[PDB]
RNA sequence: UGUUGGCGAUGGAAAUGGGGUGCCCCCACCCGUCUUGAAACACGGACCAAGGAGUCAAACAGACGCGCAAGGGAGGAGAUAUGCCAGUACUUCUCUCGUACUGAAAGGGAGAUGCAAUGCAUCUGUGGUGUGCACACGUCAAAUCCGUUUGAUUUGCCCAACACC
RNA sequence: UGCAAGGCCGGAAAGAAAAGAAUUAGAGGCACCAAGUGGGCCUUCUUCGGUAAGCGGAGCAGGCGAUGCGGAAUGAACCGC
RNA sequence: UAAGCCCAAUUAGUGAUUGCCCAUUAUUCCUUUGGUAAGGGCGAGAAAGUGUAGCCCUUCCGAUGUAGAUGUGGCCUGGAGGUUAGGACGAAGCUUAUGGCGUGAGCCUAAGAUGGACCGGCCUCUAGUGCAGAUCUUGGUUGGCGUA
């Protein structure tokens, strides 16, 4: 809304917020990023450290449906399980079952305590997640 | 003429107002004030002094760490005495990492549908401020706590990232843009990243 | 005085604008629902067209 | 009605208790205005004798030098340097012809002699001091400038049973007393009109033939022409 | 077109003050001290952590029963 | 009916505000408008010059927006207007709108009499 | 369920009963006795009311909301010396009575003058 | 807070405030600008009307308002009320930001306590210490209409937050 | 069982006397967002260069700039405020 | 025989205390406005309340300012959603020794011996939204001048 601007404040006022000995000129110090080695240099080196230079190798056609690759928990495992299996599952019986790449993840992380034993079907898995799940009572199987 | 040099810099910045455009928040304020000016106690100060605050400045909180300090406050407490109630000026968000509770009696401003199923699940109560008053009108046996703040990305963000002894992130929307020249040793130099 | 901002690519340095001197390159969107109930209409009539097939 | 039965009931046995305890402070006052008083004179009559006996033998009598002090500022606020200007608030003399009470022992001596071309001082006497008290003395109640009317307003600031009444405030800062820094921080400076009849010259010591610097005893004859 | 003077600069840094340092017992780092007397400093951290631990069981402990 | 009585009307100031040089210009209005000149007299507030509106010059809260008959104006725009005027007699006077008729002015003006209601501009 | 403090928020800033004309706030409510924009005069939305009327003749008319029939618009006000039109208000609501009492004696004052300027 | 006179008897009245013009005594350099400094022998300045200058889009951030919350939300499109209606009502799937980071990369990937030295056992739980709202339990002052307040402090748990590990 | 370091437990405490033996218009700490400015000039004391200067260069503080009012007949900066 | 210069007094060797003139300063009284504000209440009168014609009463302290920042139930202009009203017994526009109100931006009434068909208040929404000066733009006028 132009009722709630600054400009409708100022009228009346001449100079508008700017000041009568340096004026309101066009472009006092370059036009976009220039002079970041310069004139600007420690505007950039204190905020935006790293800004100049390469690092690394290539890789010319990347393509990211290859690389797709989520993560998930054990304390988090608790929200791929309906409320009713969750209740009905306990150590030593009939354990419900996830489906890691159904759900949309694809590899199970170890951080936490298991708040559910319950078997896990995933693409990958980590040593500590998979030692925590057998000593909780359920087990992980690999899927592709 | 009295001389009252640097007298405006004493002066402090309070907010004695809610900018709010909620009628039931409104309403809530009328009751403390009122309970606030003609009561005693100080419980009733301090929830109205955090009625006015901002949205920014009453954070949200958890039922693990409600758990939590509850239990750690039951331990020491005799077996014959009540537990008390807590009381958050503020949302009770639900964890799914913490998957059984006590029951335990909590009054907030707002409960998500999962907090609200799980509290009742366990065996508590969901209360309001306006049956707070009625219960407890000077808030005796109450626990009166407050969410974290730290840890929000806004506040990662404050600070300059290039000076030494600085952790804080760069406001940048590419995450390999900025590294090298300032961040690495074999670039011109490093900013170091411990400072007395 | 430019403090802590991000570094900006707004990527705008060509003429896309239409002024007195500039056709422009635009592209606005202010027939979309004519044009949904114009393909909706013509749906409906070659179903009745081609009635009883699907 | 009962609560308003309670309340009226209440009330009426509040107003009698009230009128005990003025009925109280006005002999707590009485006795020890007569107390100090008796005191006074005494002390003036051994003072004297004392002197007699000296003379009558040829030997001197060395008096004790002076306790206390008054001050009060002659010059306005303007081109001040920034060690008196600090000096200057914190002997709380912020406007032209403010007054105040202070102890002449060495740490405020030191102080006095580092701004002395902005006030004039000596040492008061008893009349002055009352004088000070009972026309132109303000407390401070809840950081407000409230004008001492009666001897309840001074037992509920003071709040102990030394201060109950004008004269013990008068005492105490007459004396230098055990409470001289609790009384005359309770008071608002004191703020006083310009001398009637003049002065001589504000940009030159007394001794010079001007006003500012210490006057001794001769300070009375000012004030007594500004409160 | 180049001159220097120091004439506003006393008041201009009095104006918030000049602030007092920090209290010397906070940021009590000890990082680039002496490193022998360090590593044993730590290990004796380490211990007293665990005996607090065996304390607040203890006390717990007593309150229940008692 | 008579209005309640009050302490007298003081006006602190009774001369305008006018602009600093408008009748030397034909096109500037007399209505105040701040200077902001640097070298202007009237902002530089020299011994000789015009004022300029403060704070101060307010009046008093007690008699603020009485008139001189002692009323306040309420403005009115029919007959029904008159019947919530008609409880607060001797604190409000109806003013009749400008644009409001003849034919109308006359029922106005029978309905107050008979209600006993001043009117700042009747008849 | 919906109560009149939370409808006096609602209501106190627009309203077709308000009437901001120079810088001074009427009310055109019919069960109004003052003409004052609060919430105790309010009575079209609080739960009891009862207002002073001119009735036809010399007769006072005292109209009363019992507070039992809301949400029933057609039966929401059910009709009716000072001293009696005032006990008459005191029983809907006490803190009207005052208001009631100086209403009636004024509606008498203006029966008086009508007849005055109808004889004239 | 009363008392005694004058003018005012319904008029072309009297009175009190506004408004207009002249006069006397006193006060008072010409506006806007740039400049350390303008009344300037420094620039612009005969009169009036109408017009005349911080705006729209897009990326990011901080503060404030609102909805939901370990989740939030589309967009494009469709379906039928719908055939006045460029609006409003409804929607599967997906996509995107977030719940996890780190390394140039191949790659890897975060609970506590006890006992031991990809180890074993339990799981209602702040990893520890210092400074720390409210609440609970004691104690002492001041004031008191005697009912209680206003203060201080001891101990328990300490929420938010900061310092050291 | 000496010294060093980190803790637990218990005790004392004019809570800082007397000797000129402080005072306070004496609430401490911590952050976030942003403007204008980056031509200065005068005076008191101290001064370097220059014959000198209403000249150039500095140190301490106060002023004008950004400010009228009362005085020095008049004056940016003097005296009082 | 100063109305000059250097000293010294205050009505004069008679005996306690200040010759007198002038500030936007000091003291005091009245009014406004704002607080890091402080208390009380809930025959005409009282609203549980940031901000108004302030809910009502008492009390204390401050008040200038260029560049600059911020606030305002602060003023004004063209249009949209609502609500309440006016007009041939005279709308908008225009004129003023027409007063009243407001610190002010401004609002309102009166008279027209003006006009002849439209338009006001309040709550939200919206923008090509406020002029004294730019050797500003367009139109009209003007002294010089009955002159060269
Ligand atoms: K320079
Ligand atoms: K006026
Ligand atoms: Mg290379
Ligand atoms: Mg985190
Ligand atoms: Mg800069
Ligand atoms: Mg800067
Ligand atoms: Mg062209
Ligand atoms: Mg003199
Ligand atoms: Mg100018
Ligand atoms: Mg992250
Ligand atoms: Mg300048
Ligand atoms: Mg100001
Ligand atoms: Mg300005
Ligand atoms: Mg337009
Ligand atoms: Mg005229
Ligand atoms: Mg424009
Ligand atoms: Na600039
Ligand atoms: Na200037
Ligand atoms: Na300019
Ligand atoms: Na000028
Ligand atoms: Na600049
Ligand atoms: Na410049
Ligand atoms: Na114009």
């Amino acid at each position: 809304p132009t009722r709630f601007k600054k400009c409708r404040h100022q009228r009346g006022s001449t100079f508008c917020g700017y000041g009568r000995v340096g004026k309101h000129r066009k472009h006092e110090s370059g036009r976009g990023n220039a002079g970041g080695m310069h004139h600007h240099r420690i505007n950039f080196d204190k905020y935006h450290p790293g800004y100049f230079g390469k690092l690394g190798m290539d890789h010319y056609h990347r393509k990211k449906n290859p690389m797709w690759k989520p993560t998930i928990n054990l304390n988090n495992l608790s929200r791929l399980i309906a409320a009713e299996e969750a209740a009905k599952a306990a150590k030593g019986g009939t354990l419900p079952v996830v489906d890691l790449q159904s759900s949309g993840y694809a590899k199970l992380l170890g951080n936490g305590h298991i708040q559910v034993p319950c078997i896990v079907k995933a693409r990958y898995v980590s040593k500590l997640a998979d030692k925590k799940i057998r000593k909780a009572g359920g087990a992980v199987v690999l899927q592709a | 003429g009295v001389d009252l040099t640097g007298i405006s810099k004493k002066s402090r910045v309070i907010r004695h107002h809610t900018y709010s455009t909620n009628p039931y928040i409104k309403l809530l304020i009328k009751l403390y004030k009122f309970l606030a000016k003609r009561t005693s106690s100080g419980f009733n100060k301090v929830v109205y002094q955090r009625l006015i605050k901002s949205r920014s400045n009453r954070a949200p909180i958890s039922l693990s760490r409600i758990a939590v300090v509850m239990k750690r406050k039951a331990v020491f407490t005799a077996k014959s005495k009540a537990a008390p109630i807590a009381v958050v000026v503020g949302d009770v968000l639900d964890d799914v990492r913490m998957a059984r509770i006590p029951a335990m009696r909590v009054c907030a401003l707002r409960f998500s549908k999962s907090a609200r199923q799980s509290i009742v699940a366990a065996g508590g109560e969901c209360l309001t401020f306006d049956q707070l008053a009625m219960i407890a009108p000077t808030g005796k046996n109450t626990y009166l706590l407050r969410g974290r703040k730290s840890g929000r990305e806004s506040v990662r963000h404050f600070g300059a990232s290039g000076v030494p002894g600085s952790h804080s992130k760069p406001y940048a929307t590419n995450r390999g843009k900025e590294t090298k020249r300032g961040r690495r040793t074999g670039r011109s130099y490093k900013r170091k990243a411990f400072r007395h | 005085p430019k403090g802590n901002n991000a570094i900006p690519h707004v990527h705008q340095k060509k003429h896309w604008n239409p002024c007195s001197s500039q056709k422009g390159n635009v592209k606005v969107f202010l027939n979309q629902p004519a044009q949904k109930h114009r393909r909706r209409r013509l749906r409906l009539l070659k179903a009745k067209k081609v009635f009883p097939r699907p | 009605a009962a609560f308003k039965q309670q309340q009226t009931e209440s009330f009426k046995k509040a107003v009698v208790a009230r009128k005990a305890a003025k009925a109280a402070l006005k002999k707590t006052a009485y006795l020890r205005a007569r107390k100090y008083s008796r005191e006074y004179r005494g002390a003036e009559k051994k003072l004297v004798t004392l002197r007699r006996q000296a003379a009558s033998h040829g030997n001197y009598y060395l008096e004790a030098k002076p306790k206390v002090a008054v001050v009060t500022r002659i010059r306005g606020i303007a081109k001040v340097n920034p060690k008196q200007r600090k000096i200057l608030q914190l002997l709380r003399l912020r406007q032209i012809f403010n007054t105040v009470f202070v102890k002449m022992n060495k740490p405020m001596e030191n102080m006095l002699r580092a701004v002395e071309p902005y006030i004039a001082y000596g040492y008061p006497s008893l009349a002055t001091v009352r004088a000070m008290v009972y026309k132109r003395g303000y407390l401070k109640i809840n950081g407000q400038r409230v004008k001492i009317t009666d001897n309840q307003m001074i037992k509920d600031k003071y709040n102990n049973v030394d201060i109950v009444c004008a004269e013990d405030m008068v005492n105490q800062i007459y004396t230098c007393g055990k409470h001289f820094r609790t009384v005359t921080h309770g008071m608002w400076p004191f703020k006083l009109a310009p001398p009637a009849g003049g002065m001589r010259q504000k940009r030159r010591h007394f001794v010079e033939g001007g006003d500012y610097g210490n006057r001794d005893t001769l300070i009375n004859r000012f004030l007594a022409r500004m409160i | 077109s180049k001159n220097h003077t120091n004439h506003n600069q006393s008041s201009k840094n009095h104006r918030n003050g000049i602030k007092g340092p920090v209290p010397l017992h906070l940021h009590n780092s000890k990082r680039g001290s002496w490193l022998p007397a360090l590593v044993n400093a730590r290990r004796v951290r380490k211990h007293n952590q665990k005996a607090a631990l065996k304390k607040r069981r203890e006390r717990i402990a007593a309150f229940a029963a008692k | 009916v008579k209005p309640t009585v009050s302490k007298a009307i003081v006006k602190k100031r009774t001369k305008r505000f006018t602009r600093h040089r408008y009748e030397l210009f034909p096109q500037l209005s007399s209505s105040w408008r701040k200077p902001r000149g640097e070298d202007s007299p009237v902002r530089r507030r020299y011994k000789g010059q015009k004022a300029m509106p403060n704070k101060g010059y307010g009046s008093d809260r007690a008699t603020k927006y009485i008139t001189p008959s002692g009323f306040r104006n309420f403005p009115i725009n029919n007959v029904e207007d008159l019947y919530m005027l008609v409880m607060q007699n001797r604190k409000y006077a109806g003013v009749i709108s400008h644009t409001v008729g003849a034919r109308k002015r006359k029922a106005i003006v029978r309905k107050a009499m008979e209600l006993d209601v001043r009117l700042a501009n009747g008849n | 369920s919906h109560s009149v403090d939370l409808q006096w928020v609602l209501v106190r800033q627009n309203s077709r009963f308000l009437q901001k004309r120079g810088g001074i706030r009427m009310s055109n409510d019919p069960f109004n006795n003052n003409g004052n924009w609060t919430k105790r005069h309010c009575g079209f939305l609080n739960e009891k009311a009862a207002v002073v009327k001119p009735a036809k003749g010399g007769a006072i008319c005292v109209t009363v909301k019992d507070g039992s029939s809301n949400n029933k618009p057609r039966q929401t006000y059910k009709k009716t010396r000072a001293s009696d039109v005032s006990r008459a208000v005191a029983a809907v609501r006490p803190d009207l009575a005052d208001v009631s009492f100086r209403r009636a004696r004024r509606m008498a004052c203006i029966a008086s003058r009508t007849a005055k300027v109808a004889a004239a």
